[PDB]
């Protein structure tokens, strides 16, 4: 019956409502912590010299 | 009937709540004092050149040298980014090839779309001629996105509301994850590949345990369909383009989206998206064939890559983060550095 | 300079070039066409002489010129995410049927309702259309005793049979907002099949000259 | 010498030197545009276009640095540079206008293979073939008109410096004779032929029932008479100079229309050219200054 | 995979004879070809090279001219066509296949060999020892000298190690001086400082006694070393 989809949401739904739950402070720290640790090892952020880019100019 | 219905609509109230209760300062006001990224100008260097129609996906090997893109003349081209050598060229059974993927091994590349159907090829056959490893049927659809997890597993999103993970040696999907309302469009592993997140055209995205085979969370707030997903390098947060013109980023602890990286100029959609190694740049290529480079915690328009003349299709940038490569509609990739 | 290695692995590349370049000067050479129409307009009809769940591709070889013909129907998922694949396509065929007036749930509506958006999608602007209106029989045999007021509001001079398919091809055509840029062609199959091959032959070389008319500038 | 003052004097040379101005301006943007829309587009580079390229350059070639001293050497009725410049201005006019005509030939023969044999012009206009053919025009002009480096002076029937009419008239009407037949079949043939295939297509298709292919045709074949069928024929009748002046001068002059109106023609009317060169403006000065 | 050469026997000196050998089992018309002779009781040398497609022919300086090098993809055959022949030229012939593009594993398969007898500047590569003893369960090492530096400014340092076993066809055990061929036991092991390298054997079993040859591919020329033999 049609009545299965209308469980399968809420099925799903409720067990959203049980997930872990941090503030979204946090989520920004780590985001910021991991983008300022690995800032040297970003050949795109901080360009390499040529003596270390694989892709030469030619 | 309408008290499953009442019942949803209450779970959903409920996770709202939830979710703005969380939400006590955004990420905008939480990066203000932290300095923005210079201009980002990058030139190309190197043009890839060789493909005779409309690029639909390309992927970088993990060795950041070798990267397969796939075309819709009916050809996936195994290029040397260093020399621009073709290393493979291998004609496809169907040339409608809507996504293309390499294996993290290097060993395999797999490939589907309007056919419904994930060909694997092997490279390092005995012969020395690219075949077909094997060829996944199941989906009612085409297949949007195709990636590798191992040389014997794969997932798979298709436009038939559903994703798939398979056993490639059994030849049959091991599971298959539901709960999509439209055609399921992009589909990112985690660094990890413990889980993965798949963006369909109904606009919203959803977090999937490969092995627990269900999704864990859901992921709304565009107004259209979302045609692209990234991981960012950490694993905890995903950035996300839709055909609405803006693309968006979430943590999947916070389970909502951090920031949004609209704009004035932009009025088109974004068919891909890339963080780079550091994921303080968010690549992302748009339908007015120019990429666009954003500074990933501000939001400001830090770059644009504008050396393509047909709509931007995929873009990729290497495991180690060298250089981004971009291809489009004009049947060309350019290698930014 | 480079290694030995080095340079053959360059004649190795220039090689694959080769032969891409061989494979896309045929590629160029072979018509495309796009089939669609409605669930039982007649696709199948069509494809039973050019015979002679995903994208259904089949190939034949008529006065010397190859045809790819791409029936695409049989996937049930949202088209603006795939239809783009198909800009390059020579044509579009389009089929519909006549015996469809008395259809109602209406559904030659449903048909000239389709037949608008493959007109006007931003892809298919150049893109010609091919208009298969098939089941004339089913439609002469109808239009003496069902006349075309149950269907449309107003109706051709007279529910005779030659005005009635006159008036319907006017409508059809009419639906075309790029007259300037695209022509639809017109075929009137009465399971007449054998000339249906002929027809499109004939339909797509108008097509591909006034191709070539645009490439060398003489259009 | 180096006097063309009139025998007869009639002030003609100010139009000459008004017409030669025009073709200097129209004959040079509308060419340097045409180089710059097929340069800075690859896309546009095509085999095809490439033919259109070499003209393009060939008329450029005139228009730029030799129409000048045609307006000059007119207005004072004499040669102001040097006497050895010449006959390297002689050269370098007469294998311009030779690139120009096989170019224009050249181009007939794709057109026509395009239309009516899809098939064959990959073939004989490969990577290979579309080379040899833009390098044979220049070495065709080159040879055919490098002998006559002696017999270069500043004729004064036409107040400019080609070759001398009397004195090489074997070989000069030779080539000349030559060049008109060529020129003159094929592109009359080459776009009869296209017309022809174009309305047969037509004709078949509408026995189904229940364009200005044939003005762009009148235009090209009109366009190349009018500019070279007076000239070369004035010069094989006339072949002991005995005609009056102007009419040797308006028929020079008339050769002058080539220069300034095939980027029209071949370049400005054509789709692609029109549509890249449109993409470029629109899309503002960046394709200078960042591509 | 399998290549099976022919027209062996005896020649008389001076004449001219074809050899030929049967590509099975693989691509034939993507791999570059080459011939290796082997002198009765002495090592290796290269004879020639033919690339994918016939595009690059190369001979060595002990031939050329001699000798000429043929592909017929069609029949996946390779022929080999020698004039004038000579004393030195009495030889087993192996026909080794060699695919060239990134990553690629150079010389991996080799023919069973031809027999050919016949009646009565370059890079010099220097191998340790004739010989060497070992017992099984050790481990044992060979050393390696090349007249130039390998490596190449790409970084690669193209040195290649065969192993021979008595009566089979040499096979490839490491390419480009580190890289393990495929089917090679973990056992085997490469290194190098450019111009001097090393091929180093862990819990050495019965069976890896024969010879074990060093080749260079950084210049056309190719050159093999004297060969060195390990024995129970
Ligand atoms: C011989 C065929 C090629 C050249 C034919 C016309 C010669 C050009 C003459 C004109 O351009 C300059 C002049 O004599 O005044």
């Amino acid at each position: 019956a049609s009545i299965a989809q209308a469980r399968k949401l809420v099925e799903q739904l409720k067990m959203e409502a049980n997930i872990d739950r941090i503030k979204v402070s946090k989520a920004a720290a780590d985001l910021m912590a991991y983008c300022e640790a690995h800032a040297k090892e970003d050949p795109l952020l901080t360009p390499v010299p040529a003596s270390e880019n694989p892709f030469r100019e030619k | 009937l309408d008290q499953l219905r009442q019942e949803a609509e209450q779970l959903k109230n409920q996770i709202r709540d939830a979710r703005k209760a969380c939400a006590d300062a955004t990420l905008s006001q939480i990066t203000n004092n932290i300095d923005p990224v210079g201009r980002i100008q990058m030139r190309t260097r190197r043009t890839l050149r060789g493909h005779l129609a409309k690029i639909y996906a390309m992927h970088w090997g993990t060795d950041s040298r070798l990267l397969v893109s796939a075309s819709q003349d009916g050809k996936l081209i195994i290029w040397d980014s260093y020399t621009t050598n073709k290393v493979h060229a291998i004609p496809l059974r169907s040339s409608w090839v809507m996504t293309c993927a390499y294996a993290p091994s290097g060993n395999y590349v797999a490939c589907g779309g309007l056919d419904n159907i994930c060909s694997i090829y092997n490279l390092k056959t005995r012969e020395g001629n690219v075949r077909v490893s094997r060829e996944l049927a199941g989906h009612t659809g085409y297949l949007s996105c195709c990636r590798f997890l191992d040389d014997n597993q794969i997932v798979t999103s298709s436009g038939d509301t559903t994703c798939a993970l398979w056993d490639i040696e059994t030849g049959q999907q091991t599971t298959t994850f539901t709960g999509h309302t439209g055609d399921v469009m992009s589909l990112s592993l985690a660094p990890d590949t413990r889980l993965f997140v798949s963006g369909a055209c109904d606009a919203s995205a959803k977090l999937w345990d490969v092995r627990e085979g269900m999704c864990r969370q859901t992921f709304t707030g565009h107004e259209s369909d979302i045609n692209a997903i990234c991981f960012f390098p950490n694993g905890n947060a995903f950035a996300t383009g839709s055909d609405d013109a803006t693309c968006r980023l979430f943590d999947l602890r916070a389970d909502q989206e951090l920031m949004t990286y609209s704009h004035d100029n932009i009025i088109c959609g974004i068919t891909s998206v890339s963080f780079s190694k550091s994921g303080r740049l968010l690549l992302a290529g748009y339908d007015d064939f120019n990429c666009n480079v954003w500074d990933a915690l501000k939001a400001d328009r830090a770059g644009v890559l504008a050396g393509h003349d047909n709509r931007v299709s995929c873009l990729g940038v290497t495991d180690d983060g060298m250089a981004v490569a971009t291809g489009s509609w004009d049947s060309f990739l350019k290698i930014w550095n | 300079t480079l290694s030995a290695e080095d340079k053959a692995a360059v004649e190795r590349s220039k090689m694959i070039d080769r032969n891409l370049r061989e494979d896309g000067e045929k590629a160029a050479r072979e018509v495309k066409l796009l089939l669609l129409g409605a669930g039982e307009s007649g696709k199948n009809t069509i494809v039973k002489q050019m015979k002679i769940t995903g994208i259904v591709e089949t190939h034949f070889t008529f006065k010397d010129l190859h045809f790819k013909m791409f029936d695409v129907g049989a996937q049930r998922s949202e088209r603006k995410k795939w239809i783009h694949c198909f800009e390059g396509v020579t044509a579009i065929i389009f089929c519909v049927a006549l015996s469809d007036y008395d259809l109602v749930l209406n559904r030659m509506h449903a048909s000239m309702k389709l037949f608008d958006s493959i007109c006007n999608n931003k892809w298919f602007t150049d893109t010609s259309i091919i208009l298969f209106l098939n089941k004339k029989d089913l439609f002469e045999e109808k239009i003496k005793k069902s006349p075309l007021t149950i269907c449309y509001p107003e109706y051709a001079g007279s529910n005779t049979y030659e005005e009635a398919a006159a008036y319907i091809q006017c409508q059809f055509e009419d639906l075309n907002k790029r007259k300037d840029t695209k022509e639809i062609y017109t075929h009137f199959t009465c399971s007449t099949d054998t000339k249906n091959v002929q027809f499109v032959f004939d339909a797509v070389t108008d097509v591909i000259i006034k191709n070539n008319l645009k490439d060398c500038g003489l259009f | 010498n180096f006097s063309c003052y009139h025998e007869s004097v009639l002030g003609y040379r100010y139009v000459a030197v008004s017409w030669g101005v025009v073709v200097a301006v129209t004959g040079t943007v509308g060419n340097v545009l045409t180089l710059l829309a097929l340069a800075i587009q690859p896309k546009l580079r095509t085999r095809f276009n490439l033919l259109i390229a070499n003209l393009t350059l060939a008329d450029l070639l005139y228009c730029t640095l030799l129409q000048p001293f045609s307006v000059d050497t007119y207005l004072h009725l004499h040669w102001r540079t040097g006497a050895t410049f010449c006959r390297v201005f002689g050269l370098l006019l007469f294998a311009s206008n030779s690139v120009s005509i096989l170019t224009l030939c050249l181009i007939a023969l794709g057109r026509y293979l395009l239309i009516a044999h899809p098939k064959l012009f990959p073939q004989v206009f490969s990577a290979k073939g579309i080379v040899l053919a833009l390098v044979s025009t220049w070495v065709v002009g080159v040879a055919s008109f490098a002998p006559l480096w002696p017999i270069y002076i500043l004729v004064p029937v036409v107040c400019t410096c080609s070759f001398d009419r009397i004195r090489g008239r074997p070989y000069t009407t030779i080539l000349m004779g030559i060049y008109f037949v060529l020129g003159l079949s094929s592109v009359g043939i080459f776009y009869c032929l296209i017309h022809r295939q174009v309305k047969r297509a037509a004709q078949a298709l509408d026995q189904y029932k229940l364009g200005k292919v044939t003005r762009m045709c009148f235009a090209v074949f009109l366009c190349f008479a009018l500019s070279y069928i007076p000239f070369l024929l004035l010069n094989i009748l006339d072949a002991r100079v005995q005609a009056p002046r102007v009419v040797h001068m308006l028929a020079a002059n008339l050769t002058w229309l080539n220069g300034c109106i095939n980027p029209v023609l071949y370049a400005a009317m054509n789709r692609q050219f029109r549509q890249a060169y449109g993409s470029i403006l629109k899309r503002g000065p960046r394709s200078f200054h960042r591509l | 995979v399998q290549l099976v050469e022919s027209g062996g026997g005896l020649v008389q000196p001076g004449g001219s004879r074809k050899l030929s050998c049967s590509a099975s089992g693989f691509a034939f018309s993507s791999f570059g070809m080459h011939w290796v002779r082997q002198a009765p009781e002495k090592g290796l040398e290269w004879v020639a090279y033919i690339s994918s497609g016939s595009g690059t022919i190369y001979y060595a300086d002990t031939v050329k001219g001699r000798f000429t090098i043929s592909r017929d993809d069609p029949k996946n055959t390779l022929f080999l066509q020698m004039t004038s022949l000579r004393s030195e030229d009495t030889a087993m012939y192996y026909c080794v296949r060699s695919i060239y593009y990134y990553g690629s594993s150079p010389f991996d398969f080799w023919g069973q060999g031809t027999t050919l007898t016949v009646s009565s500047s370059d890079i010099v590569m220097t191998q340790a020892t004739s010989s060497v003893p070992v017992t099984p369960g050790e481990s044992v090492s060979i050393s390696c000298r090349s007249s130039k530096s390998l490596l190449h400014s790409n970084g690669n340092t193209y040195l290649y190690w065969f192993l021979q076993r008595p009566g089979q066809s040499p096979q490839l055990l490491i390419y480009r001086m580190s890289n393990l061929a495929s089917g090679v036991p973990d056992r085997f092991s490469g290194s190098g400082s450019g111009t001097a390298f090393t091929l180093t054997i862990s819990r050495l079993e019965a069976e890896d006694v024969g010879v074990y040859y060093c080749m260079q591919h950084l210049e056309y020329p190719l050159t093999f070393g004297a060969g060195t033999k390990l024995e129970l």
